RNA sequence: UAAGGUGAUAUGAACCGUUAUAACCGGCGAUUUCCGAAUGGGGAAACCCAGUGUGUUUCGACACACUAUCAUUAACUGAAUCCAUAGGUUAAUGAGGCGAACCGGGGGAACUGAAACAUCUAAGUACCCCGAGGAAAAGAAAUCAACCGAGAUUCCCCCAGUAGCGGCGAGCGAACGGGGAGCAGCCCAGAGCCUGAAUCAGUGUGUGUGUUAGUGGAAGCGUCUGGAAAGGCGCGCGAUACAGGGUGACAGCCCCGUACACAAAAAUGCACAUGCUGUGAGCUCGAUGAGUAGGGCGGGACACGUGGUAUCCUGUCUGAAUAUGGGGGGACCAUCCUCCAAGGCUAAAUACUCCUGACUGACCGAUAGUGAACCAGUACCGUGAGGGAAAGGCGAAAAGAAC
RNA sequence: AGGACCGAACCGACUAAUGUUGAAAAAUUAGCGGAUGACUUGUGGCUGGGGGUGAAAGGCCAAUCAAACCGGGAGAUAGCU
RNA sequence: CGAAGGUGUGCUGUGAGGCAUGCUGGAGGUAUCAGAAGUGCGAAUGCUGACAUAAGUAACGAUAAAGCGGGUGAAAAGCCCGCUCGCCGGAAGACCAAGGGUUCCUGUCCAACGUUAAUCGGGGCAGGGUGAGUCGACCCCUAAGGCGAGGCCGAAAGGCGUAGUCGAUGGGAAACAGGUUAAUAUUCCUGUACUUGGUGUUACUGCGAAGGGGGGACGGAGAAGGCUAUGUUGGCCGGGCG
RNA sequence: UACGGUGCUGAAGCAACAAAUGCCCUGCUUCCAGGAAAAGCCUCUAAGCAUCAGGUAACAUCAAAUCGUACCCCAAACCG
């Protein structure tokens, strides 16, 4: 048959800062 | 509810104006009491959610005519 | 065939309905198995039991 | 007394499987495929009246229909009811 | 409908204009099937059951109903067929020489 | 960890079912907003 | 109407049918499971449990019908109570729910603009709620006007961005008057006496018209190109039809049509012809809407923000005259002019399109046009409200590649 | 006997290392605290956004909280990029 | 006798451009002069689709562990079978509820899925499969609580609440052992049971409730006694003399 | 014998000891922080019903409906 198992890339969820910030 | 059972005086709305004209919303409530009215053609007492102008209009007319008008308005008085 | 099915009595239409139903049941049990080449008889008996029940419904009460 | 057209409407098919054949030979139980809203007393009265065979007790279950994918669109097969009608001791019914 | 089942038609266009033949059966959309004129060479892939051998069979495929016309044998031409009410029963008739089929 | 959907069909039908939508006043406008939207299943039940 | 059909992907077996009970289409009926206002009680919507009455019963039980709540009235009753009263028992008579926009009413913001912000603006806008109709509201002067005069309401164009209102800022913004669309006026405030005539509402027989199936419907050939001609070439004909859509390449003359001319047993919207049931016009005399108009206080609507503020509505206290009387004429007073509130009803012009048809497009042609040319509010995501896609094209005909 | 003791279930989360576009949008390993109580947990109910709840950190309220999410006002506004 | 469009060339214009033609395409295009614009893209961390790059690089997801022969096929490290080896053994074993919804079993295929191969599979396809008086729901009874006829209250919506009526995670009658299926079993079959109701027959007489009462009907910790599940040892029966 | 299987037969089938968190236990001792509700079920009667109905010890006879019963269920199938 022809399944064509290619759904769209919904990838990006969130983020954070979490970094040593120069200040 | 807050209804004069004689004259149908609903609580109206308006604005409290300040002295500096700041506006806010308010509710003018009709002056209500729960008076117990003496009829004669029924020879008993009956209560009414009457206002004070309702007590004065019943003072003017007589209670039985007002009860005729209230039953013609269709309510359990 | 409803022209002639008007021209039967009420209990005769009832018994016609019952015997049509026995034909429908035997055709149903046949076509469940490998026992039916005349396949149109199912449709024929089903439409005709619809007609007999319709004429019962229009006789009884009217 | 049950309606005769109702007893004619209930039984829809027999069943055709290895378990059905072995249950027909080893225990004298016919296996039927019956209507969806049948019940035990109506099935017993119908199987005693139509086939004209003495019947002890009836055992019913509801087969859940599968979910197939014909073509590419998914679809639901229709559920139904299966009934193990046993027969009396020493009594043939094909 | 004009072009009915029985009558010998003559086609007006196609690979075989100037040929003619009978009519076997008319389809839904308006594609009649004539007696062996617009034949097609349908290849056949076989089957174990159903009793089909499998080969080139030169059966007839369709030709559209606005390319056929009734073979007016009283003159030899093709002739558009009109209609007429006769006896309370609508029938066909020609246009050239106006006879009723 | 313990994720934020521990499914239980009793609570599911009791809080988002058709009758629990039909009981209130802005629940009947929820069902009338999905019928005009023409959805497949109106609620869970 | 009918020679072909048994809906679509979808071929197949099985059939039915060719003069009219095959099929197709329209009218009227009958069936109309279960959930849903659900309405017999319940509830995790599409399930469980009933009771009463009527039947039949091979006593195993099945079948049918009924049973919500309130509003109204009718009878039965019926407490502390003496009559009585609430209450309760049935009975009928209605409502309930959905539905896009438009309408009227009850409530009612904020971002924003003011180059900040508080008066103001945004706006009585969005939104919530109630009620009714195909329209709704308004509506027959206690209105204007200006010493002339007009004589309901609504809507459009002007007057006019004028006169005004305005931390006189931002902005808000009439009316008088004039041109048009359309124009319809009546009743209870009550008695005698004509005593059934105008009248409208509801129920019907007949005509005509329209809708829901439909029918007829003109007129072309030979040749070269080509796979095929509707193309080129020459030669004809129709036209109250050359609007359009197909057809193997661009067809008035191949097909379906349109122009025109007809057709409906049945339901039917309407103009009515008009019967029936309620209904009374008509005359005279009288009556002239009271806790009301006004007033104090606090608010709101008029363009009008308390300003010198008219006029309208009322939350509260008060409170007359009543036709020789009263309201208004933009504070207020006196003459004049005009009109008669405190009880109703009323067609039209006007607003709108979830729809049902016909028709048009200096509208889009698959990242456009609705989100959706396709089996889309679908897949899918979200507990849930909700969010929400992609995805058209072989050919002319499957002739879809025998071997 | 006890908000007693040492310690597995069970609740946690103190230190270190590993991972950190990992096996995992907070975990594994080795140790660690409580472990008859102000414990812990199953199942159902309740409190709704200036509101809840809080042995109180502005914490938690569906991987989001100095005021959730979804729709609407709405193409808010933007002397800014 | 070949339109748009696509790809090449040659000419020409001050430039945006224009014309002619060869190939591909297979049905539309439009002079001239005017008219109206959704009218010109290279940039907006622009939007969607496609394809690069890092790159055939990191990784292949528990440091419980594999090895050999025989079968199957075109193809065996992973499948089936056998022999060894290892790991869990208060679990990495068994039975369930919640939850999921045919994944369970057979036959067939390996396109896609499996982080690789695959004849294998919880993948595709066709067929099969769940049997209840006693298990559990449904039912009777209530808790926290929900809806709540009348009622009270509230601009409207509605809020609260009595009668009631729902609401289990609790209370309430009754089945165990053995055997079979590829797939069910306290359900099927064999043996032995038990419970609540109708009906009817025999004997006997105070029965009846929307009521009164008893009971149902209840904490934490601990301690002892009796036991049982269950194991160990002997005996007994059968097998064995390495 | 289809190497998968499948049918008939089939002896012993006791005793001692240890022993649970499970049972007696919804018990007993003890503490204070003072430990669900209603129906089943037993019983008393008012209404009334008057030897009619009913009740209860049997005895026979009929019923027990509908729904879930596959599979995973500390997981490759639920939530990630
Ligand atoms: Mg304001
Ligand atoms: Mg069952
Ligand atoms: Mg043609
Ligand atoms: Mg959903
Ligand atoms: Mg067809
Ligand atoms: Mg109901
Ligand atoms: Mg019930
Ligand atoms: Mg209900
Ligand atoms: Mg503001
Ligand atoms: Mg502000
Ligand atoms: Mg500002
Ligand atoms: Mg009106
Ligand atoms: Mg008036
Ligand atoms: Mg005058
Ligand atoms: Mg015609
Ligand atoms: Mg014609
Ligand atoms: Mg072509
Ligand atoms: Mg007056
Ligand atoms: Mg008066
Ligand atoms: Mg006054
Ligand atoms: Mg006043
Ligand atoms: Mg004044
Ligand atoms: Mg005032
Ligand atoms: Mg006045
Ligand atoms: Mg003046
Ligand atoms: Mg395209
Ligand atoms: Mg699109
Ligand atoms: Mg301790
Ligand atoms: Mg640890
Ligand atoms: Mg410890
Ligand atoms: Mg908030
Ligand atoms: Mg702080
Ligand atoms: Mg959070
Ligand atoms: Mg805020
Ligand atoms: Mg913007
Ligand atoms: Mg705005
Ligand atoms: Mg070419
Ligand atoms: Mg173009
Ligand atoms: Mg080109
Ligand atoms: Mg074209
Ligand atoms: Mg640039
Ligand atoms: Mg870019
Ligand atoms: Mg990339
Ligand atoms: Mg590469
Ligand atoms: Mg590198
Ligand atoms: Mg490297
Ligand atoms: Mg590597
Ligand atoms: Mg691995
Ligand atoms: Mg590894
Ligand atoms: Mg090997
Ligand atoms: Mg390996
Ligand atoms: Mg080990
Ligand atoms: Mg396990
Ligand atoms: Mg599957
Ligand atoms: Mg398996
Ligand atoms: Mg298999
Ligand atoms: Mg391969
Ligand atoms: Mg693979
Ligand atoms: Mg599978
Ligand atoms: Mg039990
Ligand atoms: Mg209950
Ligand atoms: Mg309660
Ligand atoms: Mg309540
Ligand atoms: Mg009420
Ligand atoms: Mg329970
Ligand atoms: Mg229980
Ligand atoms: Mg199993
Ligand atoms: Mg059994
Ligand atoms: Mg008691
Ligand atoms: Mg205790
Ligand atoms: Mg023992
Ligand atoms: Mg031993
Ligand atoms: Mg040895
Ligand atoms: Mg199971």
């Amino acid at each position: 048959a022809a399944a064509a198992a290619a759904a769209a890339a919904a990838a990006a969820a969130a983020a954070a800062a979490a970094a040593a910030a120069a200040a | 509810s807050r209804v004069c059972q004689v004259t149908g005086k609903r609580p109206v709305t308006g604005n409290n104006r300040s002295h500096a004209l700041n506006a806010t919303k308010r509710r003018f409530l009709p002056n209500l009491h729960s008076h117990r009215f003496w009829v004669e053609s029924e020879k008993r007492f009956v209560t009414l959610r009457v206002s004070a102008k309702g007590m004065r209009v019943i003072d003017k007319k007589g209670i039985d005519t007002v009860l005729a008008e209230l039953r013609a308005r269709g309510e359990k008085y | 065939k409803a022209k002639e099915l008007r021209e039967k009595s009420v209990e005769e239409l009832n018994t016609e309905l019952l015997n049509l139903l026995r034909e429908q049941f035997n055709l149903r049990m046949q076509a469940a198995s490998g026992q039916l080449q005349q396949s149109h008889l199912l449709k024929q008996v089903r439409r005709d039991v619809a007609r007999v029940k319709t004429l019962l419904n229009e006789k009884a009460g009217a | 007394m049950i309606r005769e057209e109702r007893l004619l409407k209930v039984l829809r098919a027999p069943h055709v499987s290895e378990k059905a054949s072995t249950a027909m030979e080893k225990s004298n139980t016919i296996v039927l495929k019956v209507a969806k809203d049948a019940t035990k007393a109506e099935i017993k009265a119908a199987v005693q009246k139509l086939f004209e065979v003495e019947v002890e007790v009836v055992n019913t279950l509801v087969v859940k229909g599968k979910v197939k994918r014909h073509g590419q669109r998914i679809g639901r097969r229709s559920d139904w009811k299966k009934a193990y009608v046993t027969l009396k001791e020493g009594q043939n019914l094909d | 409908a004009k072009i009915r089942r029985d009558d010998e038609v003559i086609v007006l266009t196609g690979k075989d204009k100037g040929k003619r033949g009978k009519v076997k059966n008319v389809l839904s959309s308006g594609k009649v099937i004539v007696e062996g004129i617009n034949l097609v060479k349908k290849h056949q892939k076989p089957v174990p059951a159903l009793n089909q051998p499998g080969g080139i069979v030169e059966k007839e495929a369709a030709i559209q109903v606005s390319n056929v016309a009734i073979f007016n044998a009283a003159t030899g031409k093709a002739d558009r067929v009109g209609f007429r009410f006769e006896d309370g029963k609508k029938v066909r008739f020609f246009k050239s020489n106006s006879e009723t089929i | 960890m313990k994720r934020t959907f521990q499914p239980s069909v009793l609570k599911r039908n009791r809080s988002h079912g058709f009758r629990a939508r039909m009981a209130t006043k802005n629940g009947r406008q929820v069902l009338a907003r999905r019928r005009a939207k023409g959805r497949a299943r109106l609620t869970v039940s």
